[PDB]
DNA sequence: TCTGTTCTTCGTGTTCCTCGTCTGTTCTTCGTGTTCCTCG
RNA sequence: CGAGGAACACGAAGAACAGACGAGGAACACGAAGAACAGA
């Protein structure tokens, strides 16, 4: 049972500089090399960065060096890096990663963080029930959802009966251009469940709101 | 400077049939022992991605053999066959030469299946976003098995893509296809200027473009 | 033109620290082969 | 006739030693590539 943890969500503000801290369990740290990969959805990942845990050899990219620092510490048994210079187009996921030979490829690796660059101002979500055309069943199956509108922070996860309904659900992602955020969400439910079964959109937004809205 | 060709960028998988996935170098692998060292990292959508195969076809302590790896030179070559279900996610090729240790991304799994029904559904706006001087249209249609289609949006026999955003998914693992979500989003001023609503789709299933105009 | 020195990239050789690979050697156990002994 | 214990082996498992390979940094005497303050 070797496995990897990080830090949770962040959010930062431009020109600051933000922490990472990277732990696993089982085996020896000292005897091995921490190292790092980069990864922006939408394109392929990139590796930034190593450091051996004995020896303490600091060397980034050719486009990374002096970016972004990275030290360790070994009674802590963590890594960590210092990221500064900061802009809104890294705002992705970073990945802690396990040598398996000589800093020449990965064996396993952490969960990362969602690393997020703060813009505008932290509103509360507007949600919105999804109200039928006639109303009741009028057909083999009816369709009913959620319409999110108004929010800042990317943690608005979308549970249908607090973490039920798996089956027959789209969830769906959100958009950052312009800080504005649309969340839609359907779900197909069948002719006989309509007036007892009624499904409620659930956000929940650990900066802003824990929001039950039903249809 | 480090590039890398996925020449199989996507690939028709259906569960039980081959596939071979060729990772392309720009340049030679060699290395001074003789050696290369090639890797693949398979990422099913939810968890962190692990190592499947470290150096061209032996692997890591505890995968099934039911992947193969090959070739040497400048394409290299995973062969599968039986697919699975379990098995599903994003495929990821190292580079094994050059001095910048640059990662290739770039090559994903794909489960084939027959083609399914477009669902179409208009939903006009919650009275809540009306008592706020704005509106939004949405046209769910769900259902999509390809990836090739074309959306548009009229407002009283008038094209404008004006106002509108759009919303995608994956790939489902229960259902496995995709789903689509069109909004038009103005004010109520601008909402009232005309009558009908329409959103039309281009699905190649139905060889004509789906029209639906609602109004309220 | 160089030195007192400082800020950076690449080698000439050695050692320290960790590791994945390969070859020979040795100890114990197992599906079992050679003589003695024993078990029905 | 079937099998087991004692010393050796066909092959396999756990472990250790000896040598070599390369992978990553650290230290030292010297070489190449750009520069600056003062001195001769």
């Amino acid at each position: 049972e070797v496995q990897l943890q990080q830090s949770g969500p962040e959010l930062v503000k431009p020109g600051a500089s933000v922490k990472m801290s990277c732990k696993a369990s089982g085996y020896t740290f000292t005897s091995y090399v921490m190292h790092w990969v980069k990864q922006k959805p939408g394109q392929g990942l990139e590796w930034i960065g190593f450091i051996n845990l004995y020896n303490d050899g600091t060397k980034y990219n050719e486009k990374f060096k002096g970016k972004a620092t990275l030290t360790s510490d070994k009674s802590s048994s963590t890594a960590y890096m210092e990221l500064s210079s900061l802009t809104s187009k890294d705002s992705a996921v970073y990945y802690c990663a396990r040598d398996y030979y000589g800093s020449r490829w990965f064996d396993y690796w952490g969960q990362g963080t969602t690393l997020t660059v703060s813009s505008a101002k932290t509103t509360a979500p507007s949600v919105y029930p999804l109200a039928p055309v006639c109303g009741d069943t009028t057909g083999s199956s009816v369709t009913l959802g959620c319409l999110v509108k108004g929010y800042f922070p990317e943690p608005v996860t979308l549970t249908w009966n607090s973490g039920s309904l798996s089956s027959g659900v789209h969830t769906f992602p959100a958009v950052l251009q312009s800080d504005l955020y649309t969340l839609s969400s359907s779900v197909t439910v069948t002719s006989s469940t309509w007036p007892s079964q009624s499904i409620t959109c659930n956000v929940a937004h650990p900066a802003s709101s824990t929001k039950v809205d039903k249809k | 400077d480090v590039l890398m060709t996925q020449t199989p960028l996507s690939l028709p998988v259906s569960l039980g049939d081959q596939a071979s996935i060729s990772c392309r170098s720009s340049q030679s692998i060699v290395h001074s022992n003789g050696n290369t060292y090639l890797e693949w990292y398979l990422q099913k959508p939810g968890q962190s991605p692990k190592l499947l195969i470290y150096k061209v076809s032996n692997r890591f302590s505890g995968v099934p053999d039911r992947f193969s790896g090959s070739g040497s030179g400048t394409d290299f070559t995973l062969k599968i066959s039986r697919v699975e279900a379990e098995d599903l996610g994003v495929y990821y090729c190292f580079q094994g030469s050059h001095v910048p240790y640059t990662f290739g991304g770039g090559t994903k799994l794909e489960i084939k299946r027959a083609d399914a029904a477009p669902t179409v559904s208009i939903f006009p706006p919650s009275s809540e976003q009306l008592t706020s001087g704005g509106a939004s249209v949405v046209c769910f249609l769900n259902n999509f098995y390809p990836k090739d289609i074309n959306v548009k949006w009229k407002i009283d026999g008038s094209e404008r893509q004006n106002g509108v955003l759009n919303s995608w998914t994956d790939q489902d693992s229960k259902d496995s296809t995709y789903s689509m979500s069109s909004t038009l989003t103005l004010t109520k001023d601008e909402y009232e200027r005309h009558n009908s609503y329409t959103c039309e789709a281009t699905h190649k299933t139905s060889t004509s473009p789906i029209v639906k105009s609602f109004n309220r």
